[PDB]
RNA sequence: GCGCGUGGGCCCCUCCUGGUAAGCAGGACGGGCGAGGCGGGACGAUCCGGACGCCGGGCCAGGGUGCGCCGCCGGGGCCCG
């Protein structure tokens, strides 16, 4: 009864889809002391995005 | 205006192949003379002399579309060759002599001679323009698309493909994949190494072709 | 009255497409319906089936509606009709329709003689008076 | 037979022109394709899709909108192939040129009383196919409702909302809930 | 397959080698590792603890974290048609440099650095286009001290 | 079936920067099985690929026919027991066409296709040389035999649409 | 984005487990049939070729060429298929 025969024909019938961008570049699992400080440097001079 | 332009380039392009027709024609003497003046001077030295490896194949496919492994159609799309019967020109870079052993089953290969490259362009060979087939009558609309090349005449075509020259992938890119007469294959499953017509013919694929062009 | 000249026309198919099996039953009618069977001999189109209905069989697009006499057809029903079918129209023919009667039939002929267009079906229902 | 079946990857499909059965959105398109199929001006092509598109796919742009859109730019002629609305907190209207589709009555009165003129693309081919000095602006397209409820809510990653009431505790607290 | 366990499977690939058994050089510590660097994960057996999955074993990834104990390296599964990206943490230990990158260094400074070498000395630009190996060229070779060759008998 | 014989050598490396040639007579249909049999022979005999060689010539030998030499080959048939040894004897005007002989006979008597034999060597011997009798019969100075098939001439039936008004003579 | 069918599969390779072993029972890369006409293999859903609009030429794959039944001869060897 189990069989995986044709699941690779089936994966690659338009498969092989990469990740995404966003994905590549996240702020998900990263240090949260990273992030905090991140913040920080952004909010002065250029980068700074508050009124 | 465009009169102009259309009676200026058509001249240019007839004098380039006038012009060349000549230039060309002494320089494949050229190459027969110097192989066979160095034959015999390294006899004489006692020595033999090795002609340069080929730069470039013929290559046509001899099997058909059902049952081919994945890997298999991929190499083959890349070469150009999805349909029996049809006939591709392929640079020989270990890139390429590499996935064509991959391949050896379903293609016959081999270096071809000036005389097989100028008829089946001649006869056979058309142009992807614009993903168009456009029949080539003229040097004219060869000029259009290779003009950077500074290809501008069939008879320059048939030189930079023979000797896979510095503008030899915009060309073979330019020649839509031969599609030529059913091949003669006194066996498709073997090797010619085994009397067969599968993998490398060498100078046999000008005699393969022949009937096919 | 005389056709313009037009190129040879060319049927692909001279016989009618029949429906599998029309002969072995008059419940069958001979209109065509696809082959729908799973196991059906013509979905398959084995050797020695009839053959099936496909675009390709289609007639060249000059030749197309096209009547053996060279002009195509429009049918007419009445005069009025007949005037505004020949308006600037060398390429057609009127057929009387089958409702129109005798006695109408004559109006239309006569007008059809001066306007020029052909009449395909001119003798039909011709018998004198009542 | 060949192998078209490798590299080749399918036909896709686009709106080549409008289902609208409106014969004036129909004119314009056949107008702004004709006069790019002409003059190849981007603007002109970007304005015969815009205008072929879908009501999902050409939300409304409101004067608060193309107020801070044109705020560096008072010449340059707005051009928005939805309806322009009328926005209630914006007590002071800038002057304005907008090619808009369709005006709300109560835009077209605010922006004519700012002294700008309510363009209309019958107008725009007429003044200025090219697009010279024109900006082609779009309403948010995600601002339906409809897009915030697509996906699965329920997986973990989702960010998108229960669709319709739910009212139980299974999953609505946490991950670790269920 | 009845039993999935995290480390199931792992009996030849978690071992250590035939002489390395015992703790890791501290050279892995001192390393100090950037952020998008490429590292390759090979799961060391000696520390249990923060060890990855069989699956992220001989895969290369790029430091998504850089954090106190451990680092976290995104590294691309297949599961199925799709691709997707997993975030992982993993042990000092168990994370090395990598030079899958080396080459296109080494190939980048010369592309530069030989270009303006030429740049003083000839005009031409150098070629820095690699040729996939290409045929023969003429090549003279001498016959005179030539073997013949014949095939020896099946002796048995 | 056409005399070839071929000079190759291993490609150039830094050990061996003069890579030692070797020379082989490989008698085969076409240039492509030539080299083909010659690369197979350096990879047993000298340890050298194709992959890891090159073929530096493959000229082809033209051979007078003026005269018959008795010839003689030296193979390593192969049948399914395993692989032999054979001597073969045949009067042949040119090596390549006693070749040819040769591999027909093996074909026949033996059942081994040409890449089951391989040539250890071959030669020409001399009417006192001859060691096998067939060759031996026809080496002395007379030999007058009847003809061997005068029932062949019925090649002419074939086309005589066979109505012969007698039955031929022979 | 929006759905539909499907969720009994089976063969040919190749490596398998297992059973003494099967047109056997389970696995897997690929292909095939399923859902692929057409020619061949006498006959066979899967084998060897070829994968299909409607046609008129030509070419020719696989398999063959005494006669049924389209199409062959020539040479070497072998011989109570």
């Amino acid at each position: 009864n189990h069989t995986s025969k044709n699941q690779n024909r089936k994966d690659h019938r338009n498969g092989i889809k990469k990740p995404k961008k966003s994905a590549y570049t996240s702020h998900k699992g990263m240090c949260p002391k990273y992030l905090r400080n991140l913040r920080r440097s952004r909010a002065n001079d250029p980068r700074q995005s508050l009124r | 205006e465009r009169a102009t332009e259309k009676e200026k380039r058509a001249a240019l392009v007839k004098d380039h192949a006038v012009k060349s027709a000549q230039v060309y024609a002494r320089y494949y003497i050229d190459l027969v003379e110097s192989e066979k003046k160095a034959r015999e001077n390294a006899l004489k030295n006692n020595q033999l002399y090795v002609p340069d490896e080929p730069k470039v194949y013929l290559v046509v496919r001899i099997r058909g579309i059902v049952g081919v492994a994945p890997k298999v159609r991929t190499i083959l799309s890349l070469l150009r060759l999805r349909q029996i019967n049809n006939a591709v020109f392929m640079r020989c870079n270990k890139a390429t002599l590499n996935a064509l052993r991959i391949v050896d089953h379903y293609v016959t290969y081999g270096e071809p001679t000036v005389e097989t490259i100028r008829n089946l362009i001649y006869k056979r060979g058309f142009a992807k323009v614009n993903g168009q087939r456009i029949p080539i009558v003229d040097n004219n609309l060869i000029d259009e698309q290779l003009s950077k090349h500074n290809i501008l005449c069939a008879e320059d075509l048939v030189h930079e493909i023979f000797t896979c020259g510095s503008s030899f992938k915009e060309a073979n890119n330019f020649l839509w994949p031969f599609q030529l007469n059913s091949a003669a294959l006194k066996d498709k499953r073997n090797n010619f190494a085994e009397g067969g017509d599968f993998g490398y013919r060498g100078k046999y694929i000008n005699e393969f072709v022949a009937r096919m062009i | 009255i005389h056709p313009l000249p037009h190129k040879i026309i060319i049927k692909k198919r001279k016989n009618k497409f029949i429906r599998f099996q029309s002969e072995r039953f008059v419940r069958v009618k001979p209109s065509w319906r696809k082959p729908r069977g799973i196991d059906s001999p013509m979905r398959h189109q084995y050797r020695g089936q009839r053959p099936m209905v496909s675009i390709g069989y289609g007639s060249d697009k000059e030749t197309r509606f096209m009547l053996p006499c060279g002009f195509f057809k429009h049918r007419i029903s009445t005069v009025h009709e007949l005037k505004t079918l020949f308006m600037n129209n060398k390429t057609h023919a009127a057929q009387i329709a089958h409702g129109v009667s005798a006695r109408s039939r004559k109006q239309i002929l006569e007008e059809a003689k001066k306007m020029g267009v052909r009449v395909l079906n001119a003798d039909a229902k011709l018998r004198k008076e009542e | 037979g060949i192998d078209l079946k490798t590299g080749i990857k399918k036909r896709k499909v686009e709106r080549k022109e409008p289902k609208s059965p409106n014969p004036y959105i129909r004119l314009l398109h056949n107008a702004f394709k004709v006069v790019y199929e002409n003059t190849g001006e981007d603007f002109t092509k970007v304005l015969t899709k815009r205008l072929c598109l879908s009501k999902t796919n050409r939300p409304v742009l409101s004067v608060s909108r193309l107020a801070h859109l044109m705020h560096k730019r008072e010449d340059k002629i707005a051009v928005v192939a939805s309806t322009v609305t009328n926005d209630e907190r914006l007590v002071t209207i800038p002057r304005m040129t907008i090619c808009a589709l369709k005006f709300s009555a109560t835009a077209r009165s605010r922006i004519e009383k700012a002294g700008g003129r309510c363009m209309s693309f019958d107008e725009l081919l007429a003044e200025k196919p090219t697009g010279d000095n024109c900006v082609l602006l779009q309403g948010r397209r995600s601002c339906r409702a409809v897009c915030k409820k697509f996906g699965s809510p329920g997986r973990p990653n989702s960010h998108v909302k229960p669709k319709g009431e739910h009212k139980g505790r299974r999953g609505a607290r946490g991950r670790h809930s269920w | 397959t009845h039993s999935q366990g995290y480390r199931c499977k792992t009996r030849y690939c978690f071992a250590r080698k035939f002489r390395r058994h015992g703790m890791a050089n501290l050279t892995t510590y001192n390393r100090v590792y950037k952020l998008g660097q490429y590292v390759n994960i090979k799961v060391n057996g000696a520390y249990h603890k923060g060890m990855p999955h069989r699956y992220y074993n001989g895969r290369t990834g790029t430091i998504f974290n850089i954090g106190p104990r451990a680092l976290g390296v995104q590294i691309q599964k297949r599961v199925r048609g799709r691709i997707m990206l997993k975030r992982i943490n993993v042990r000092l230990e168990h994370v090395h440099p990598s030079d899958c990158r080396k080459n296109h260094l080494e190939r980048v400074a010369a592309n530069d650095a030989a270009r303006r070498l030429a740049k003083e000395t000839g005009q031409p630009v150098p070629c820095l286009k690699r040729q996939n190996a290409l045929p023969r060229a003429a090549h003279v070779v001498s016959i005179a001290s030539a073997i013949d060759i014949t095939p020896l008998k099946y002796d048995g | 079936m056409q005399k070839y014989i071929v000079y190759g050598r291993r490609l150039p490396s830094e050990k061996f920067p003069e890579p030692e040639v070797f020379r082989m007579t490989i008698y085969a249909p076409n240039e492509i099985v030539a080299k083909s049999r010659f690369w197979y022979h350096l990879k047993s005999l000298k340890k050298i690929k194709r992959t890891h060689g090159e073929i530096l010539d493959c000229q082809h030998i033209e051979e007078n026919g003026d005269f018959v030499k008795n010839f003689g080959v030296l193979l390593r048939y192969r049948s399914r027991v395993g692989q032999h040894n054979m001597y073969r004897e045949v009067r042949e005007t040119t090596s390549a066409r006693a070749m040819d002989k040769v591999y027909s006979e093996m074909a026949g008597q033996c059942r081994a296709r040409y890449h089951d034999i391989q040539i250890i060597n071959v030669k020409e011997v001399a009417d006192e040389d001859v060691r096998r009798e067939k060759v031996a019969m026809f080496t002395q100075k007379g030999v007058r035999f009847p003809h061997p098939c005068p029932y062949v001439h019925v090649k002419r039936a074939a086309r005589t649409a066979r109505f012969q008004d007698r039955a031929p003579h022979v």
